[PDB]
RNA sequence: CGCAAGACGGACCAGAGCGAAAGCAUUUGCCAAGAAUGUUUUCAUUAAUCAAGAACGAAAGUCGGAGGUUCGAAGACGAUCAGAUACCGUCGUAGUUCCGACCAUAAACGAUGCCGACCGGCGAUGCGGCGGCGUUAUUCCCAUGACCCGCCGGGCAGCUUCCGGGAAACCAAAGUCUUUGGGUUCCGGGGGGAGUAUGGUUGCAAAGCUGAAACUUAAAGGAAUUGACGGAAGGGCACCACC
């Protein structure tokens, strides 16, 4: 029940030193922690399993069927993540899929279509994202919009709190994990999309492994 | 699928090569294409070059060499154990085995 | 180092750069080693700009002396001559060395017993050291490294050009390194010729480790 | 599209008109021997007489017998 | 039915094509 | 990234490449942030500020990274122009 | 066959690793401080250890074992490390040196030093290994 | 062989930023290539270049930022009429909060927000973002 | 030991060269031709790609000559086999060769149209040019060859890299593509039916070029993974294997 944070980051996460995911994301910090993401998104956090999907190893003596569990998380206030975990059972992989889920989660940047007022509703600009032969661009739209896409990426683009896009999508769809692989990896490029309001050159922060060592030495190894 | 970059043979900016005759077969194939294997060899192994030297009319005379050039077809080469299949990893290597 | 005469190259460490060897390239040239280098030879050995190297040097050194806890510097040699080396570096520095072989998931695997989570990286040679240099590219790791001429620089972002193959140039810049950390941290006067002394960074061949087992009487 | 000039209207729309006729969909319809050979000369329905009452066998998996009626 | 032997088999049929054909001529 | 009353909405403002401006985004674990110590000019000892780089994976995969801190480094005043 | 296995081999190890202290290269006294130490539930497995223990010893007797962890380290690798001559080898009163590295130090403030006998250069540039 | 020049230049620009050089030369030079560069200037997405006069055709060399995701051509430099150039603002740029559609108009080579006020079309030469 | 005839050009012979492709290997001469490099020569947009039209186009095959060594479709046997009009063997006509005339097709393959730009690294090789310590020959210096170490262009390639792409295998092109527009020709549209029928056209013929429909069908197919399997390769074990 009790979180015995192993990590450097999760150390400080629990000790309360940093205290806001944006910051982790900034230094693009690896989040290896589970509780990590469990702890700053906890109270809102929502889980949807996407798919389960049995594969089959054949071996000398029939079949051996391990199942795929695709899991999508995220808050309904710019953060998704996409797990996806194989088990010999439905209830392990989906366990392990959220805890993946967890793990994966992306910032997303949302803007505005013409008017900047009021919060962002859609996504910033035009962004394409890939996985096999799956092609998932996004387009922005205009407020009362919705998500325009299928099943699977509007399961995602609504966790991602994204109010409204319209989609395309090229290749085989119907392999929901390259889909949802490719709009979650579309909606990932989002703040890696240099666009005219990041061009003021940054002012380096200082990391919460350099700003939090003094901590760090005393409290764990 | 295309196994070889190389289609088998060596030949890249040809069109046509010479066909040669695999020795063990009779087969017609193309030059590059063909395992070649050049033999030096004594005419007699070590069993002979005891007795034979022991009968040289001679006193220090060294024994000759057979020269042949054989051509294999890629069959006559694999059957008679000449080249082996290798794995997709060590296909690529080219240097002649140690 | 730069437009600057406390930090600028005095005659002794010409002398211990001459003498080891650390002037001498390889035969060969990585395209991004062409910046550190001067001339070839004739027998077409390529000769090393030692102020260039030096330059890397405090470079390398400044970004050391940087890290506030040093005791998050891995020191890394996995090749017989920086073995030694990098042990002695971490002694003086108090860094954390790693002399030999490198555990595949050191600082990836968060599970293992070798679980070092540092903050900045060290290596005798890219190409030797390749694995951790490659698992710094999983947990964000700057690192410095001793790069022959012929050095492939992937993932490092301090190359410091030297001959790290010979025993004695690998001890020596080690060495340099070590001296200068501590003089920027304000542990030695830069006034004093250090007390430790260059020879005690060397590899030994196990041939003149049985030389030492004999000529004490 | 493979000739982007900006006089290339004519090569374009030929091109296209030409390659309409390898689809099939398309090659059915813009042909009498579709509309001709279909036994409904192309009406949605048919009023025809029973000639006899026919048994016909179900394909190789599945196997009833489909009671159909010649007309 | 290698296809190089469909094609000498249809080539054949053809020619008692033009056997058939070449009596109304 | 600023609404029509003005206000910064985006929820985090990205670092991004000090070499060649690419942002660098929340899951690069190639991205080098390194921090290089200044020195008092007749001392030679660590102050206690620096001249803190950041490079984007990519360019450090590229193996530019090198010659990318060694330009930031000359341009800044740390290393010799001369070299 | 007597080969020994992994819970043979651990154990020998976890157990020298902690007890070097009271180790020698007496099996049947190394086999009675197995006995006290460690809930080893079977004689043979005592004995399979304790006899590992002692082939370890002699190991440790020689020059230092790869998958082991002891207190000093080992006073041939902490203390005799510290091994350092009168004068280095870098104290060399005449430094070999050709005209190419003394043309890049006439290019620097290093012009001319007195511990420096530059050699008749290379003639013959010969040097590439002969290709097939 | 060589036809549309302010394709090959932007072509290269574009290979060269995506490559993360700090200039690239454009070997062939062309007054339009010229135009284009500068208004792509004026709006900071790439930085002050130099025109080399040899005496034939010049080269440029550019200075880049990493504010240019992508230059392009539009060929065949198709006509734009004032009611059409929301369409292709529409299917050409990633959104309506940046990116500039150049077309040359008879005011002169511009960005299609220049071309709404001055309340001139004409005809699309490329785009950047 | 000779003589005669007709094929063929071993070894040298290469991931080497040349050619638009097909193709091209004894010596020597003649004949025109050609890329590449070199150029402070000239013309000055003459260009790129291409319905029509055209040249060349392996082998087999056709017609009329010449020649017929070898090999060898058909055929005659001799074996194997249950059969064996086949694989194996001995003969063997057309053919294989040369000349003139057709034919115009090949997995005619890099299964990859041509032109142009840009984007990595590396050591090789072939051609030309340029530069550089040294060794060797024409010895009597030169200057030319032969090596040696570089650079430049053009070519056939190779290795390597998270450039990037791709379903992948793989590709410095198959990249610079949803961030989709450099120019242009040909050409594909689920599998069969079918390169069939039919009409035209070319051909002495064999056939080639153009070329459907009815009808039938839920797949056919690509790459890769795991397994089983092999009359594939290698390693290992066992007196339920052998010695």
């Amino acid at each position: 029940k009790e979180w015995l944070p192993v990590t450097k980051l999760g150390r400080l996460v629990k000790d309360m030193k940093i205290k806001s995911l944006e910051e982790i994301y900034l230094f693009s910090l690896p989040i290896k922690e589970s509780e990590i993401i469990d702890f700053c998104l906890g109270a809102a956090l929502k889980d949807e399993v996407l798919k389960i999907m049995p594969v089959q190893k054949q071996t000398r003596a029939g079949q051996r069927t391990r199942f795929k569990a695709f899991v999508a998380i995220g808050d309904y206030n710019g953060h998704v993540g996409l797990g996806l975990k194989c088990s010999k059972e439905v209830a392990t992989a989906i366990r392990g899929a959220i805890i993946l889920a967890k793990l994966s989660i992306v910032p997303v940047r949302r803007g505005y279509w013409g008017n900047k007022i009021g919060k962002p509703h859609t996504v910033p600009c035009k962004v394409t994202g890939r996985c096999g032969s799956v092609l998932v661009r996004l387009i922005p739209a205009p407020r009362g919009t919705g998500i325009v896409s299928a099943p699977v990426p509007k399961k995602l683009l609504l966790m991602a709190g994204i109010d409204d896009c319209y989609t395309s999508a090229r290749g085989c769809t119907a392999t929901l994990g390259n889909f949802a692989k490719a709009t979650f990896d579309a909606i990932s490029k989002t703040y890696s999309y240099l666009t005219p309001d990041l061009w003021k050159e940054t002012v380096f922060t200082k990391s919460p492994y350099q700003e939090f060592t003094n901590h760090l030495m005393k409290t764990h190894t | 699928t295309k196994k070889r970059r190389n289609n088998g043979r060596a030949k890249k900016g040809r069109g046509h090569v010479q066909p040669i005759r695999c020795t063990n077969c009779a087969c017609c194939v193309p030059k590059d294409k063909a395992i070649k294997k050049f033999v030096i060899r004594n005419i007699v192994e070590a069993a002979a070059v005891r007795d034979i030297s022991e009968v040289s009319v001679f006193d220090a005379y060294v024994l000759p060499k057979l020269y042949v050039k054989l051509h294999y077809c890629v069959s006559c080469a694999i059957h008679s154990k000449v080249v082996r299949n290798r794995s997709r990893e060590a296909r690529k290597d080219r240097t002649p085995p140690p | 180092s730069g437009a600057l005469d406390v930090l600028q190259m005095k005659e002794e460490d010409v002398l211990k750069f001459l003498a080891a060897g650390t002037h001498l390239g390889g035969t060969n040239l990585d395209f991004q080693m062409e910046q550190y280098i001067y001339k070839r030879k004739s027998d077409g050995i390529y000769i090393i700009n030692l102020k260039r190297t030096w330059e890397k040097l405090l470079l390398a050194a400044r970004a050391i002396v940087a890290i506030e806890n040093p005791a998050d510097v891995s020191v890394i040699s996995s090749r017989n001559t920086g073995q030694r080396a990098v042990l002695k570096f971490a002694a003086a520095t108090g860094a954390t060395p790693i002399a030999g072989r490198f555990t595949p998931g050191t600082f990836t695997n968060q599970i293992q017993a070798a679980f070092r989570e540092p903050r900045l990286l060290v290596v005798t040679d890219p190409q030797a050291d390749h694995q951790p240099l490659m698992e710094a590219s999983y947990v964000n790791l700057p690192t410095i490294a001793l790069c022959n001429t012929d050095s492939p620089l992937h993932y490092v972002d301090i190359a410091i050009p030297c001959n790290n193959k010979g025993a004695h140039s690998v001890g020596l810049m080690w060495w340099m390194l070590a001296q200068e950390v501590l003089r920027m941290r304000g542990t030695i006067s830069r006034e004093h010729p250090w007390e430790v002394m260059p020879d005690l960074y060397f590899y030994r061949d196990p041939e003149e480790i049985e030389k030492e087992e004999q000529a004490a009487a | 599209g493979k000739c982007r000039g900006l006089r290339t209207a004519r090569k374009l729309r030929s091109h296209r008109r030409d390659q309409k006729w390898h689809d099939k969909q398309y090659k059915k319809a813009h042909l009498g021997t579709a509309l001709k050979a279909n036994p409904f000369g192309g009406a949605s329905h048919a009023k025809g007489i029973v000639l006899e009452k026919v048994g016909v066998e179900a394909k190789q998996p599945n196997s009833a017998i489909r009671k159909c009626v010649r007309v | 039915m290698r296809a190089k032997w469909r094609k000498k088999r249809m080539r054949r049929l053809k020619r008692k094509r033009r056997k058939m054909r070449q009596r109304s001529k | 990234m600023q609404s029509n009353a003005g206000e910064f909405v985006d929820l985090y403002v990205p670092r991004k490449c000090s070499a060649s401006n690419r942002i660098i985004g929340a899951k690069d674990h190639a991205s080098i942030p390194m921090n290089v110590a200044e020195v008092d000019k007749v001392t030679g000892r660590f102050n206690g500020q620096s001249k803190t780089y950041a490079i984007c994976g990519a360019i450090r995969r590229m193996g530019e990274s090198d010659d990318s801190i060694l330009r930031l480094a000359k341009s800044h005043g740390i290393v010799s122009q001369n070299f | 066959g007597r080969v020994r296995t992994k819970t043979v081999k651990k154990a020998a190890r976890v157990i020298i690793e902690k007890y070097y202290t009271r180790l020698g290269n007496d099996f049947h006294t190394n086999k009675r401080v197995c006995e006290e130490i460690a809930i080893i539930p079977s004689k043979k497995l005592r004995n399979k250890i304790a006899g590992y223990v002692t082939h370890l010893m002699k190991r440790i007797q020689r020059g230092p074992v790869r998958g082991i962890s002891i207190k000093l380290q080992e006073e041939e690798r902490e203390r005799r490390d510290n091994y350092v001559p009168e004068v280095s080898a870098l104290d060399q009163e005449i430094i070999e040196v050709d005209p190419d590295t003394k043309e890049m130090l006439k290019l620097l403030d290093f012009g001319s030093l007195s511990n420096l006998q530059v050699t008749q250069p290379t003639v013959g540039m010969n040097f590439k290994t002969p290709r097939g | 062989v060589r036809m549309n020049v302010l394709a090959d230049a932007l072509k290269s620009i574009n290979n060269a930023e995506k490559r993360g050089k700090r200039q690239v030369l454009i070997r062939p030079c062309s007054k339009v290539i010229v135009r284009f560069l500068t208004v792509m200037m004026k709006h900071g997405y790439i930085g002050e270049f130099e025109i080399i006069d040899d005496h034939r055709a010049g080269k440029i060399v550019v200075n880049l930022t990493g504010r240019l995701n992508k230059c392009g051509v539009i060929s065949p430099r198709f006509d734009v009429q004032l009611k059409d150039l929301e369409k292709w603002q529409n299917n050409l740029l990633p959104s309506r909060q940046f990116g500039f559609i150049v077309l040359t108009t008879s005011a002169g080579i511009m960005d299609h927000e220049e071309a709404r006020r001055k309340h001139t079309g004409g005809k699309i030469l490329g785009f950047f973002f």
